[PDB]
């Protein structure tokens, strides 16, 4: 995206509500010009 | 301010970004140097001689 590479994923947190359910969350990160991670 | 509008942010290093992909040469160009931003809202442009 806009000529950059990113990385984009889905994580399971586990949470007690007892019942077992659970948290859904999308994180993205990118390569900086310097090769570090945002 | 009144009936002015400053800007006060920039979206250069976004469109650098992709600019960047072939390097330094490009990055210190001309070409790069004559990116330009939105404008400042609702308005337009216009030339006065």
């Amino acid at each position: 995206y806009k000529s950059r590479l990113y990385l984009l994923w889905l994580e399971q947190k586990e949470i007690t509500k007892t019942e077992t359910d659970y948290r859904y969350e999308l994180k993205l990160a990118h390569i900086r010009y310097d090769g570090t991670w945002n | 301010w009144q009936s002015y509008r400053t800007r006060l942010n920039t979206l250069f290093a976004r469109q650098l970004v992709a600019r960047a992909t072939t390097g330094i040469d490009t990055i210190l160009s001309m070409e790069t140097q004559n990116i330009q931003e939105p404008q400042l809202g609702k308005g337009f442009y216009a030339t006065f001689v």
